[PDB]
């Protein structure tokens, strides 16, 4: 259960950084891609001050929710804070009562 | 917009519910992730 902070999620890495992650995912078939190889890439459009960037890692997050049933709990929680940094606090507040 | 973003992360909870304590998080790899990246 070792989750991201607050803190983490509002500190955003260096474009060529986050390209890499982007590289990786497109390498290993974009939506296709491993679960761990999108999330690596959802967490860091989250952590971006682009809020479309945020949008997608939060939607990015959703689609591993949906497709691994493994993955929910810890999910539900990355949901929370992702919705949270987009002052999403309705979808926020419903996931983490989940 | 942002409609468009609410209708793609769109999430019934009723359709898609929660259900191993020998797991590793996917943060966990994130930030092992982050570490090697910085060298390269």
């Amino acid at each position: 259960d070792f989750w991201p902070t607050l803190k983490d999620a509002y500190e955003p890495l260096y474009p060529q950084q986050l390209e890499i992650l982007r590289q990786q995912v497109v390498s290993e078939g974009g939506p296709t891609a491993t679960i761990q190889s999108r999330f690596n890439y959802a967490w860091g459009l989250i952590k971006s001050t682009d809020v479309n960037d945020e949008r997608l890692g939060v939607k990015i997050l959703t689609d591993i929710y949906k497709e691994a049933e493994s993955r929910r709990r810890e999910c539900l929680y990355y949901l929370t804070i992702g919705c949270y940094k987009l002052g999403e606090y309705s979808m926020a507040k419903r996931y983490v009562d989940t | 917009s942002a409609t468009t973003f609410r209708i793609l992360a769109h999430l019934d909870e009723q359709r898609y519910p929660l259900p191993e304590k020998n797991l590793p998080s996917l943060f966990e790899g994130f930030k092992a992730t982050v570490s090697i990246i910085q060298q390269r």
